[PDB]
RNA sequence: GGAAGCUGGAAGACGGAAUCGUUAUUAAGCGCCAGGUAGUCCUGGACACUGAAUCC
RNA sequence: UUUUUUUUUUUUUUU
RNA sequence: CGUAGCUGUAGAUGAAUGCUAAUUAUAGAGUAU
């Protein structure tokens, strides 16, 4: 009676900025019922990263040479953050993110300058959608054949044992 | 009383769940091998998930006269009672079936 | 009983002690393969690997002790011990 | 009493040479192509030059090359424990010769082009 | 192939086909 | 070439030889009357029977 | 999950007391596979060889 | 077989 | 087919086989030391 699969007891992508999933405080979701995915709601962010500038001299050569390497060696991090904690250095900030609607699982989050970019850049991207309906037409006649089948061979088929061949 | 008529079995929900994989692995069979020959042309090993929900592991031996998962041969098709009921009913003796040998 | 891993702990020490040398020539049996075996790390598998490269007779008895016999024995046993 | 072969002397493991008089098993195939890589390379004419590294001969006897060597020889001989009775393994010197054959690997004794056989 | 009868079974008959397995322990 | 040594001077030219070239016409024949498989890396799929 | 190389100082020479029963190709040993619809047991089913003694 | 061999035995079959 | 007969080794006071940086095979997936 053991597990199905092992990939579910380990960690996976990076989310870059951790925010916690069940929530506290959150407010009540309003509309997105049609579309019934990608639900829109509102909860807190907590931003974090790594400098590694202030490091002694012992730990600094070895995290350099998994960093920058040819390729990655444990994750190109060190572990838990047992003695570099002092470095480590995190700003909270409001922030939002997307769940589905059935499945409810976190999609990704973004921070809260970013969103007010998005407002500003509004005449910018609404003209960028003319250009893709041009398009529309040319592709819609090459991904059209993009079907093969074997080539027909009965051509409402004769009986042409031996006789009919006069008939022909 | 009235021993059951063996011809039409009863309900069964799990039962009936069964023979539904059947029907799905049968005509995702070809779609199956077009996944291991991909991969084996490239020369790497990866999961594919798709087969899980449609695979042929999926579906297991259950018994006709009855919807117990077990003690089911693929010679008789049916359970310890399934067999003995068919055997004392008269049916078996066509089929070469002759009891005095142990 | 639980002191006997203790007391039995004191053998393990003896060897670090006995360590230090290139290889422990001396031994209980006469042939030199069989010998050889009771240092950390060898086996019936690499006990004869170390032989191999002696250019001699598998139940050959140990000869007489030699400075310059002592250096090729030791360099052997690095090669064997890589794996 | 325990001879190799049992009673009639049987041998799936290997290949004789239609050319001089030798013999080896499939164990030394695997690595007699690998140290004879540059005569290979050179006869049809980086991602292609990826085992130039295994060609040395002292990297063979380190524990990184004990390893490489047994990955490739999965030994056909062990198999699954429901293949008993007329379900038993058969030589597979047939595979190995057609390869042995087509890489043009010349032989240790003589050097000579695709000679080898099943034997 | 769990006891020492079973187990052993399986190295002394690839001795037969015409190949060489350890025997000694097990 | 002389009269009858006519085609086997020009076939040595050419790198023919009485080992290598024999075989090649045993295999071309055996391959048009017998199946293409060869241990081709993907071929186990189609041997396999559909269930 | 099964097997294998290397490595090897896991806990055992206790007890002639006592409880489980065999109507001889019995008992005691050793070796092989058929099914369990991919692999997957020291139990159960099933065949063959050596095969002693006693007052039962 | 005095130019002959160079060797252990199984659980269906010469109908 | 296994203990064979026969015949070399040590006429074992020291033959217990589990533990594991590490690979072999089935499977869509059996992973980390």
């Amino acid at each position: 009676t053991r597990g199905f699969r092992w990939d579910l007891c380990q960690r996976g992508r990076r989310r870059w900025v951790h925010i916690n999933y069940p929530p506290r405080n959150r407010s009540t979701v309003q509309m997105l019922d049609e579309s019934h995915e990608k639900l829109v709601f509102v909860c807190n962010g907590y931003i974090d990263r790594l400098d590694p500038r202030l490091l002694p001299e012992r730990l600094r050569k070895r995290l350099e040479r998994n960093r920058k390497a040819a390729l990655t060696r444990f994750d190109g991090k060190l572990p838990w953050g047992q003695a570099v904690e002092s470095a480590i250095k995190r700003i909270h900030t409001p922030c939002l993110a997307f769940a589905q609607a059935h499945s409810h699982h976190l999609l990704e989050a973004f921070s809260m300058a970013e969103v007010l970019e998005i407002e500003k850049l509004i005449p910018e991207i609404r003209e960028a959608f003319k250009a893709s309906k041009a398009k529309l037409a040319e592709q819609e006649a090459q991904d059209k054949f993009t079907r093969h089948v074997s080539v027909d061979l009965v051509d409402l088929k004769e009986d042409p044992v031996s006789f009919p061949f006069t008939l022909k | 009383l009235n021993p059951p008529p063996i011809a039409f079995p009863s309900f069964n929900r799990r039962c009936q769940k069964d023979w539904l994989a059947r029907r799905a692995f049968a005509e995702n069979e070809v779609n199956g091998r077009i996944y291991k020959n991909v991969y084996q042309n490239l020369g790497f090993k990866g999961p594919i998930p798709i087969l899980n929900k449609v695979g042929q592991y999926r579906i297991r031996m259950r018994c006709i006269s009855g919807g117990y998962s077990r003690g089911i041969f693929r010679f008789t098709r049916m359970a310890r009672m399934g067999m003995l009921q068919l055997a004392r009913e008269g049916w078996l003796k066509k089929y070469g079936y002759r009891p005095g040998l142990f | 009983r639980q002191a006997k891993k203790q007391t039995k702990l004191a053998a393990k020490n003896a060897r670090k002690m006995k360590e230090s040398k290139g290889l422990l020539l001396e031994g209980k049996k006469t042939a030199l393969c069989m010998n050889l075996m009771q240092n950390t790390g060898i086996a019936w598998y690499r006990s004869l690997q170390v032989c191999k490269h002696l250019e001699m007779h598998r139940r050959a008895p140990v000869p007489r002790v030699t400075a310059g016999f002592r250096e090729k024995v030791t360099q052997a046993v690095a090669v064997v011990k890589l794996g | 009493a325990r001879r190799v072969g049992g009673i009639g002397r049987r041998c799936f493991l290997t290949l004789h040479c239609s050319a001089c008089s030798f013999f080896f098993q499939t164990s030394d195939a695997i690595k007699l192509i690998l140290t004879q890589q540059h005569h290979i390379l050179r006869k049809k004419g980086a991602s292609k030059f990826s085992l130039l590294p295994l060609a040395d001969a002292s990297l063979l006897l380190k524990r990184r090359g004990a390893l490489v060597l047994r990955s490739l020889h999965g030994d056909p001989l062990v198999g699954s424990r429901r293949q008993r009775g007329e379900f038993a393994p058969q030589a597979p010197t047939a595979e190995m010769a057609k390869m042995l054959n087509k890489s043009c690997v010349p032989c240790p004794r003589c050097k000579r082009e695709g000679r080898w056989e099943e034997g | 192939c769990m006891n020492k009868k079973n187990r052993l079974a399986l190295r002394k008959r690839r001795r037969r086909m015409g190949e060489r397995v350890s025997l000694r322990y097990r | 070439m002389r009269r009858l040594a006519s085609p086997s001077l020009r076939r040595l030219q050419e790198g023919q030889t009485p080992h290598s070239m024999r075989k090649s016409a045993v295999a071309d024949a055996r391959k048009k009357i017998f199946g293409y498989a060869c241990g081709m890396p993907g071929e186990e799929q189609w041997v396999r029977p559909l269930q």
